[PDB]
């Protein structure tokens, strides 16, 4: 008999420990693997996939209308759109990486954000996307705007352009859940000349615009998200 | 050290520290370089 | 003067060209490839119809107007009758296959929209009920001509609203799945290579359907001034490294 | 690891930015292709974000509850909780729910913990000390029938026998009969016209059922159990888009009617901040 | 090692004892520099006072209390101690505060212990055995509205489970989100011209869940946690004046109005003894 | 299974004892440490620093 | 004495578990094996022998 | 180990397939000996068949 | 490791991999060989 | 011996013995000698 002592925390159950069990099943074979296309390791190589984000939240109920962001022709100095960076709340919040990064605390990195052009083909037109760094308010006029981070995007061929909000900060992780100590800026985007349609054409045109992250984000410090919750156990 | 004989009794893991995200983010047939126009 | 624009694709006794092409998607970037013996488990030899089951089926036209919601064809369902694969399909036990799906739609330089072409690996359909009701079998079977997600709700049918894609997720994160979008501006059709998905190496083509092939107009369509409203997209897919085995007497299936 | 290069300004016939979405491909994209940049390192590995770690705590999975009491008399003990079953699953609660639907197929290994505690909400003298047995019963085998049937003699199927108040900890190897656990099905067990469509048709593995080894006492005991559950060595394909409605039911992917809708909207224009 | 070297008589123009304080710097002046010292050895090396040591035993940082009652009619778990919350901080108790302020920046892991004892104020038949389950639950993740909500749930936030009468111990990595944890900011969260000033907008790292898992029984029960803290790994930078007045609120500097004199008072002269 | 006996003292809490635990943030990266200048080691460091002594008392 | 910490499961009685126990016959000597003919060691091998079918269920 | 050999087709002299099963033994006839097999592999050793598991728990 | 110096005190035996069914399947006098003809 | 994978879960650090008050007793930007004049 070798003498011991336990010490304080013994018989504790912490659902985050990762100790060795029995099996109940001794000697138990299971099926052999065979080979499916599609493996994931890490969240992390799934939050570069983007996907579109509901922009043009304004609608009262859900409608595909919420991912459009319309574009007028022939205005000019005039603003596209605009939003907070709270990746974790408002428009960001039900994409993949919103919805990801609310599974985690704290967040770090560059996110990538692009607009792909849907107008006519015969049609042309110059925006400007411009990110705001934390410190100063939402820009209030292009002129404002384009003193900050911005892309003069020229409407061509090439359909998408891909913006990167570069990681901007004093602290080098954030949080998810909106807090303004750790708050990340602003995007806006604005007319740079303007929307032309062609002959015989009319009405608005659409953009339709993704997030994702840069291979330079961290997340970290996983706990439970707000986007789900029940109130009673579900049966068959 | 396993105390245990089964496999399934062993304790968690170890990170893959595989990652690859190109099936996911790159799924295109003919290869895409960047800073090469995107259609050609 | 190889652009990623045009394209051609031969199959069997099959040829199909697009001169506006974006590229071509392979799922998970893998290409179709037969069952390995290492992954076997059926003891059966099975058959390989080559060429007279992996050329390219056409389906019947859909038309896209500006009220269009989004259509769902499911897969091998979609083929369940086309030629001899559909043949194989209900006289053998088992059978697996992949595909190429080449969805078609050509407009002019003043028109504009953009649908969405995704491939969704095991889409199990939602009630629209609620509860737990289920969707029945000719609900989630509509063969070539797909589900249309602006036909109304039928009983015993699945939820056709698109926010939702049919199951509770929103239609904004469908870019996780294989895609491909056509944007009238861009492109004039979608290709997607699907390799084999599933957890055993061989099933049943009829009780289980393993890819939904969806296409989702999402910037609407716009014609030019006074042009007729509607465009039609056409979808062909063909079968590829199909094998069937287990063969016998020929499944009769409900309805 | 570096996290971001040095680089400078760009005059260039070569524009990383510009790209072509239709293609399907997310183009990767970094700040040094479209602002100046300095260099930086990671100092960071993405541990935390492996799946294994991702799936790998202790989620409860089920709470269940059953009696110590008199027996005498009572014409369907299964019915008077004298013990209960349950028809084992784990997309019962959604929390681990929805983590788990991120996925189309799962594979790993399963560590069950069983925690007891009983109440005795009416007047008693004391607190019994109750001795739990969970049985594992696998499809067909003989369910039981009263609290103390020949079934309990459990000669060949696993069973744990432990105290309220205590834990009870186990691990099962991964039972599926294919190679993965399906997340999702679609499909049916045979192409029946009326058969159930989904994964309650494949997710078939039986049940497990708990009783009190004690025989009563004057008083009664509640006795509730909370079963969690912790993926080790888990193998996940396939992403898919993450839950957004309420759930309805175990196993199939149906929401709710005049549910409400999901996206936040804007209290205020689309130009608001 | 010498505590002091020998040494004679001195008559030298070499003065170490005459300087200049305005400098700013303390000169190392020893016995040996004014009068004639003899050899002796240190036989010590200063070990219990490494930061590590200073700071490396348990504190008691947080007492609560949460009881089990029938919620039957309770419109507010919350309120009724049904459950509780500890918005997690260590500033609110003062003994372990003092010693921290005495740096500007600390960085450190954690290790908790958390004793629960239970009380039963009125009328018992008995002493019940519950079960208590403490939960993470950090910024951004939901808050737990009722004793069983399905925030309980905890399928990806940590939990642990133990019995009252025992005590439960974890350790937690260094979470602050700089490179330290600042035990002083003289800052705002922002430019606002109202925003609160200090610390407290910046150590927020969330909360803490207690509840107990069992329901009740026919009496009553108190259960009161205290949660002890020890710095493990201990790093400090940039010592200050220690702590003169009493504390007044977590996380500001504020001291109380009409406080005393801290300086105790000669009871005669300057020239007194 | 090996045979143990448990001591006095078995599951007592010493305020003053150093074992290991479980990490309750299984596999959590702290942030990198910048360097700050000013580091203390030994509270026998800053108690040779000298500080004013209110002397005076008599107020 | 060495300190220890017990998990979650101690006590537990599961009666697939597989550990070694005292022995209550200490130094007790079995009788020895002798030759029996028909040792099985697997259930595998006798399922391979063949046994008839009631396939006339009819009664 | 294989669990089927692949095997084509057969137009023999010599046929596995007809026994005399009043010799008392069963004849060790496999799916290879009467329809056209693939290779495939067994993938389990039949471990929890062993007779000591099968009376050990 | 044992810690206990009876044998009886052991854990569980170990897959005896013997197998062989040929005791029980085929105890014929003289040998059968499949494809040849049962009775000559 | 840890017993356990991550480094928040060990023991307690082990003495600094590092030690140098000169940071804060002697933080002047030309050198000082004990016995040499303050100032010069
Ligand atoms: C005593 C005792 C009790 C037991 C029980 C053993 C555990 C058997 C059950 C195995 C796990 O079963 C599953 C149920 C559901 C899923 C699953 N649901 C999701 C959609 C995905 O996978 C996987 C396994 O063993 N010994
Ligand atoms: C179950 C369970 C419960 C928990 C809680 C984990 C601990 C998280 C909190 C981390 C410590 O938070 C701090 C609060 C204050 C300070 C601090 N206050 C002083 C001024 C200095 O530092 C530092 C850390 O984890 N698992």
């Amino acid at each position: 008999g070798l003498p011991t002592t336990t010490l304080p925390g013994s018989g504790q159950f912490l659902t985050t420990d990762d100790r060795q069990s029995p099996s109940a099943l001794p000697n138990y074979e299971p099926t052999p693997r065979i080979h499916i296309p599609g493996k994931v390791h890490n969240l992390l190589e799934i939050i570069q996939v983007d996907t579109l984000i509901p922009m043009n939240n304004t609608h009262t109920k859900d409608e595909v209308n919420s991912y459009l962001i319309p574009l007028n022709a022939n205005r000019q100095n005039e603003q596209v759109f605009g939003t907070n960076l709270f990746i974790g709340d408002g428009v960001f919040k039900t994409t993949l990486l919103g919805e990801i990064v609310q599974y985690y605390t704290h967040w770090s990195g560059s996110l990538r954000f692009s607009l792909m052009y849907t107008g006519p083909a015969l049609s042309s037109a110059k925006l400007i996307l411009a990110y705001t760094p934390p410190g100063a308010r939402g820009p209030q006029d292009r002129r404002e705007a384009m003193l900050g981070t911005h892309v003069v995007w020229d409407i061509g061929l090439q359909s998408t352009i891909v913006m990167t909000i570069p990681w901007t900060s004093g602290v080098q992780f954030r949080y998810t859940d909106p807090d303004t100590y750790t708050s990340a800026g602003f995007l806006s985007c604005w007319y740079q000349t303007s929307l032309i349609l062609p002959p015989e054409t009319t009405g608005q045109v659409y953009l339709l615009s993704f997030i994702s992250a840069c291979p330079d984000f961290k997340l970290r410090l996983m706990k439970d998200t707000q986007t789900i919750s029940q109130t009673v156990a579900l049966t068959e | 050290i396993n105390y245990y004989k089964d496999a399934a009794s062993t304790s968690s893991a170890g990170q893959s520290l595989s990652m690859d995200p190109s099936k996911f983010t790159e799924p295109v047939k003919d290869l895409m370089l960047k800073g090469a126009p995107a259609l050609n | 003067g190889y652009s990623d624009r045009v394209q051609q694709i031969t199959l069997g006794n099959s040829t199909i060209t697009t001169q506006e092409a974006a590229n071509a998607v392979v799922c998970y970037a893998e290409w179709p490839e037969y069952l390995p013996d290492v992954d076997a488990s059926d003891v059966n030899k099975t058959s390989k119809p080559d060429t007279s089951v992996c050329r390219f089926y056409t389906l019947d036209s859909k038309t896209w107007t500006t009220g269009s919601k989004g259509w769902c064809w499911k897969l091998p369902d979609a083929l369940k009758d086309m030629g001899v694969f559909g043949q194989n399909m209900f006289f053998h036990s088992l059978g697996r296959s992949g595909y190429t799906v080449h969805v078609q739609c050509n407009a002019t330089k003043f028109h504009s929209g953009c649908l969405l072409v995704v491939v969704i690996p095991e889409h199990q359909l939602a009630s629209h009920e609620g509860g737990n009701v289920s969707v029945k079998y000719t609900f989630t079977h509509p063969g070539e001509r797909g589900i249309d997600l602006s036909s109304a709700n039928e009983v015993g049918g699945p939820v056709k609203d698109v926010l939702y894609n049919m199951n509770g997720t929103l239609l904004g994160n469908l870019l996780i799945f294989p895609h491909q979008f056509i944007n009238l501006r861009t492109n004039n059709t979608a290709t997607i290579v699907i390799p084999y998905i599933n957890s055993v190496p061989i099933d049943s083509m009829t009780r289980h359907n393993n890819v939904s092939l969806m296409v989702i107009p999402i910037a609407p369509l716009t014609v030019p001034t006074g042009a007729t409203p509607s465009l039609p997209i056409t979808v062909t897919i063909a079968p590829m490294c199909t094998e069937f085995s287990g063969i016998r007497s020929k499944s009769i299936v409900p309805q | 690891t570096v996290a971001s290069i040095s680089s400078g300004p760009k005059h260039t016939q070569k524009v990383p930015i510009l790209t072509a979405n239709e293609t399907g491909a997310t183009m990767p994209v970094l700040p040094s292709d479209s602002i100046e940049t300095r260099t930086t390192y990671m100092h960071f590995n993405g541990s935390e974000t492996d799946v294994e770690c991702f799936l790998g705590r202790a989620a409860c999975v089920h709470v269940t509850e059953i009696q110590n009491k008199d027996a005498t008399g009572i014409d369907n003990h299964r019915e008077a909780k004298l013990f209960n079953d349950w028809k084992i699953n784990l997309s019962s609660l959604v929390q681990l729910r929805k983590k788990l639907e991120l996925f189309t197929y799962v594979r790993f290994d399963s560590e069950y913990t069983i925690l007891a505690t009983a109440s005795q909400p009416d007047s008693a003298n004391y607190s019994s000390n109750l001795v739990v047995q969970a049985m594992y019963v696998p499809p067909g085998a003989p369910n039981p029938k009263e609290w103390d049937d020949y079934t309990w003699q459990s000669a060949s199927n696993p069973s744990v026998f432990f105290k309220v108040g205590d834990t009870s900890r186990f691990s099962v190897p991964y039972v599926g009969l294919a190679s993965a656990y399906n997340c999702f099905y679609d499909g049916y067990s045979h192409d029946d016209a009326e058969t159930q469509y989904g994964i309650t048709v494949l997710n078939h593995m039986g049940s497990m059922a708990f009783r009190i080894v004690n025989e009563h006492d004057e008083h009664k005991t509640l006795v509730k159990i909370r079963v969690y559950h912790r993926a080790k060595h888990v193998e996940a394909w396939i992403p898919r888009a993450p839950r957004a409605l309420p759930y309805t039911s175990i196993g199939r992917t149906n929401y709710p009617k005049n549910t409400e809708p999901v996206i936040k909207k804007r209290k205020g224009d689309i130009k608001s901040y």
